[PDB]
DNA sequence: AAATCTCTAGCAGTTACAGTCAGCG
DNA sequence: ACTGCTAGAGATTT
DNA sequence: CGCTGACT
DNA sequence: AAATCTCTAGCAGTTACAGTCAGCG
DNA sequence: ACTGCTAGAGATTT
DNA sequence: CGCTGACT
C-alpha cells in the first residue's frame, strides 16, 4: 500500500458541514468545519494537507465542491464508512464538553488519533546533533550510545559526552 | 591604606574614571582599581554580552502571531524540524488560538507550549485547552523576544517566501499555506538536507537590572538564583526573573 | 540538455525550490541548480554580509549631530586618537556648522571631513569654509550609517557619560563639554592605555541592490566598478553608488 | 618651562568681548568670542580648554569674570600683549573677508596657529597597528620599516607587510 | 568541483510626521 | 523558578 | 517665493 | 594575579498610540 | 567614484 | 461595568 493516499469524504452535522481526509493505510483522520459547499474551502482544505502532509493522490467522488477547476489548479500547482460513524459517535460523546461544535469536531479527531499519529511515523544505529555552552554552532554526527532521560551518552571522534536532552537532537 | 586610595575615590567620585585610569594615574594595582570601580553604583551599567541556548525537545512547539497587508498570522513552529503550522487569524482573539492549540493537537503530538506573555496566551481558555490535551504552558521573559527566537526567525523566511509567491493568488490564507508548502516540504537544508516533514517524522550579592524598556538600570537587589541564561532576583520582596544579558552581578 | 532540467524550471518557476532541493530531488548536480536558481529574478534578494573597513587616516575628522532633552549636539570625532570636540548647537543650521568647522581648524590639523550627506553638511557655507581653509569635504552613502560607525558609537559613550555625571551642572553644555574632559584625557585604553590627548598628540553583470529603505531589491543593473566595500553601477543611466551588504553582483 | 601653563587675557573689539588664552610656552592662541563678562561663559571656557588641552596653571588677573566662585568651583572640579595686538592686526585683515567678527576671529587664530601647533606637538624606533582585508581586528605592534605615500612598511615577527595608510596608525 | 568555515539582515506590538537647504520653476 | 536564530553568499581548503 | 526632494 | 581571547548593547532623524484580557474595585 | 564601531565583562591560558 | 496594568 502507498503512504500518499488520501480519501476525502463530508458529513454535515448539525446541519453544518465537516470536511475530513483519511491517510487509508494508516486510518488517520483529519476533519475541518468547512463553512459552505464549494471549491474554494475544498482547495484551501486540500492545500493545507498538502503542507501538512506528503499529498499525491486523493480519492473522491463526483461533487461540485470537488469538481471545481480551482481544485485542479489548486492540486495542479500542488501536484472508511466506519471511520465517518467512528468520528461520529465520538462527537457525539464530547460534544457536551465544548459549546462550538468546531472545538469538539478537533477533540474527536485529537482521540481517535492519539486516544494513528504513531501510525504515520511506522509507514516512514542512529546520529545525533548537539550543543556546548556557549557555543550556539550546532556539532557533528555522535555516535549515539544510549538514550536517557533528560540526559543523552553520545560519543564524538574523542569524547563520550553526557548532554542533557534540552541540547540535542537524535535523528537516523 | 594608602592616601593614593582616598585621593583615587575623591577623583572616581568627581570624574568616574575607569580602573586602567586610576590604576596607571595614581600608581595603584589593578585589583584594588576594579573594587573601586566595582564599589560604584553608577558605573555599573552594561551587562554579561552573552545570548543563550533555547531549549531544543522534541515536545515544544513554538507559538507566535505576526502583522501583515492588515491582516494577524498565527504561527507554530517546531524546535527541532523547523517545521511550521501556519494560518490566517481573522481577529486575534484567545478564544480562536484555543480552538488552533486544539487543532495542533489533533495533527501533532505536543507535551508542552513555549511562547510569550502575550494576552492571549494568558488567558483562562488557552489554559482549558492545554488541561484537556495534557499540554504543559510554559512562558518567557516580557521583554526578551529572543527567548523565542527560532519562531522569529521563521516569520522573516515565511514573509520571505510571500515576496516571492503573492502573484500567485487573489487571496492571502492561500499563499501562507503555500509557503507553508514550499517551505517544510519542498526546501531542504539544515541537518542533513531534509525538508522539515522529514526530519518532524524523523524526531517522532548586589544584582543591578534593566527591564520595561527602561534604560534606567536598578538598584542593588537581592540573588536569589543563577542557572544558565537567566537568574532570579529580590528587590524589596519583588522576586523576579531577568535575562543575563540585562544583568550584573556583584560578588 | 535533459528533461529534469526543464521540470526542475517548472518545478522552480513554481515553488522557487533552492539549489539543494531540485538538485538532490530531480537527481542533478548542484552546479546547475544554483545557475537555475540564479537564473530567477525574485530569489535573489540577501546580500554579501560583511561589513568594511573605515578610512582611518590622520587627516580625517568625522563629523554628526545628536539629540538629547530637546537639544541638538554637534559632535566632531578624530578617527585614530578617539579624541572628541563636541558641544551644543542652539538650533541646528548650516552656518553655525560652517563656524564650528572653523573653530576646530583653528585649533587642530584637519585636511578632511568624513560624514553623511544630512541637509547642513551639503550647505554652500560648509563649502566655502573648508575652502578657505584646505579642508576637503567628503560625503557617504545616505542610509549607510555604519559608513560614519565610529563617531556613532561615541555618541554611546558620550550619552553613557552623560548618565553618570548631569547631577553636578544646572546646564547641559557644561555636563557636555565635561563628558568630552573625562573621555579625553581621564579614560584610557584602546591603543596601549592612552587617553585621547595623549594618541592624537602621539599621531600629530547583473547587480541587484536595494536603498532608500525600501526592502524591494532591485532589478538587473549595470555594474560599473568595484572596490573594498561599496561598488558603483547602472540602471538606465542611473550611476549610483550601493555598499556591497546592499548587493548582489550576477557574474 | 612648564607644559600646563595657560595665560589669560581678554579684549573688546567691536565693543564686543573676545577671551583669549595663550600656550606661554608656545604662544599658542585660542581665541573665542564670549557674549558678556562673566564667570559663567569664562568657566565655560576653561572648561573647553580644560578638556581640549591638559591645562594645569592659568595664569590671570583679579578681574570680576574671573574672581566668580564658579570659576573656582569649575576649576576645583577641573584640577602676551604683541600676542594680542598680533591677533588684533590679522583681525584687522580679514575682517572684510567674513561678515560675522566671530568668524573672523576664529580666521586669526587659525592664521596664526597654522599660517604653534606643532609647537606644542613638539613641547610633548616607532610602533604600528594595522588591519587586513576581512578582519577588523586590530593587530600587534609593527615595527615601522618605512613610512611612504599611501602605503607603509611594515615588519612583524615572520612578515614583512605592505599596508595601505587608510589601515594604518604610527605612533611612537 | 566538493566541503567546510565565516559572517550578516531581520525577526521581533508599529509610523507618519519634523527640520534644513540646494536646486528647479 | 530560564536561556537567539535561521538561511543564504563568499572564502578557502580537500 | 514656493516647494520639492532628499537626507537626517 | 597578569594577559589574552571572545562576545554583545546601542549608536544610528523619533514615538505616542492600538489590541487583548486577568485581575482588582 | 567607497568601506562598523567602541568599550566593558567574562573565560581562559601564562 | 470600568478600568488598569501589562505585554504585545
Ligand atoms: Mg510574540
Ligand atoms: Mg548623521
Ligand atoms: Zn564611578
Ligand atoms: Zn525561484
Amino acid at each position: 500500500c502507498s503512504p500518499g493516499i488520501w480519501q476525502l469524504d463530508c458529513t454535515h452535522l448539525e446541519g453544518k458541514v465537516i470536511l475530513v481526509a483519511v491517510h487509508v493505510a494508516s486510518g488517520y483522520i483529519e476533519a475541518e468545519v468547512i463553512p459552505a459547499e464549494t471549491g474554494q474551502e475544498t482547495a484551501y482544505f486540500l492545500l493545507k494537507l498538502a503542507g501538512r502532509w506528503p499529498v499525491k493522490t486523493v480519492h473522491t467522488d463526483n461533487g461540485s465542491n470537488f469538481t471545481s477547476t480551482t481544485v485542479k489548479a489548486a492540486c495542479w500547482w500542488a501536484g472508511i464508512q466506519s471511520m465517518n460513524k467512528e468520528l461520529k459517535k465520538i462527537i457525539g460523546q464530547v460534544r457536551d464538553q465544548a459549546e462550538h461544535l468546531k472545538t469538539a469536531v478537533q477533540m474527536a479527531v485529537f482521540i481517535h488519533n492519539f486516544k494513528a499519529g504513531e501510525r504515520i511515523v511506522d509507514i516512514i544505529n542512529f546520529r545525533v546533533y548537539y550543543r556546548d555552552s556557549r557555543d550556539p554552532v550546532w556539532k557533528g554526527p555522535a555516535k549515539l550510545l544510549w538514550k536517557g532521560e533528560g540526559a543523552v551518552v553520545i560519543q564524538d571522534n574523542s569524547d563520550i559526552k553526557v548532554v542533557p536532552r534540552r541540547k540535542a537532537k537524535i535523528i537516523r | 591604606f594608602l592616601d593614593g586610595i582616598d585621593k583615587a575615590q575623591e577623583e572616581h567620585e568627581k570624574y568616574h574614571s575607569n580602573w586602567r585610569a586610576m590604576a596607571s594615574d595614581f600608581n595603584l594595582p589593578p585589583v584594588v582599581a576594579k573594587e573601586i570601580v566595582a564599589s560604584c553604583d553608577k558605573c555599573q551599567l552594561k551587562g554579561e554580552a552573552m545570548h543563550g541556548q533555547v531549549d531544543c525537545s522534541p515536545g515544544i512547539w513554538q507559538l507566535d502571531c505576526t502583522h501583515l497587508e492588515g491582516k494577524v498570522i498565527l504561527v507554530a513552529v517546531h524546535v527541532a524540524s523547523g517545521y511550521i503550522e501556519a494560518e490566517v487569524i481573522p481577529a486575534e482573539t484567545g478564544q480562536e488560538t484555543a480552538y488552533f492549540l486544539l487543532k495542533l493537537a489533533g495533527r501533532w503530538p505536543v507535551k508542552t507550549v513555549h511562547t510569550d506573555n502575550g494576552s492571549n496566551f494568558t488567558s483562562t481558555t488557552v489554559k482549558a485547552a492545554c488541561w484537556w490535551a495534557g499540554i504543559k504552558q510554559e512562558f518567557g521573559i516580557p521583554y526578551n523576544p529572543q527567548s523565542q527566537g527560532v519562531i522569529q526567525s521563521m516569520n522573516k523566511e515565511l514573509k520571505k517566501i510571500i515576496g516571492q509567491v503573492r502573484d500567485q493568488a487573489e487571496h492571502l490564507k492561500t499563499a501562507v499555506q503555500m509557503a507553508v508548502f514550499i517551505h517544510n516540504f519542498k526546501r531542504k537544508g539544515g541537518i542533513g538536507g531534509y525538508s522539515a516533514g522529514e526530519r518532524i517524522v524523523d524526531i517522532i550579592f548586589r544584582v543591578y537590572y534593566r527591564d520595561s524598556r527602561d534604560p534606567v538600570w536598578k538598584g542593588p537587589a537581592k540573588l536569589l538564583w543563577k542557572g544558565e541564561g537567566a537568574v532570579v532576583i529580590q528587590d524589596n520582596s519583588d522576586i523576579k526573573v531577568v535575562p543575563r544579558r540585562k544583568a550584573k552581578i556583584i560578588r
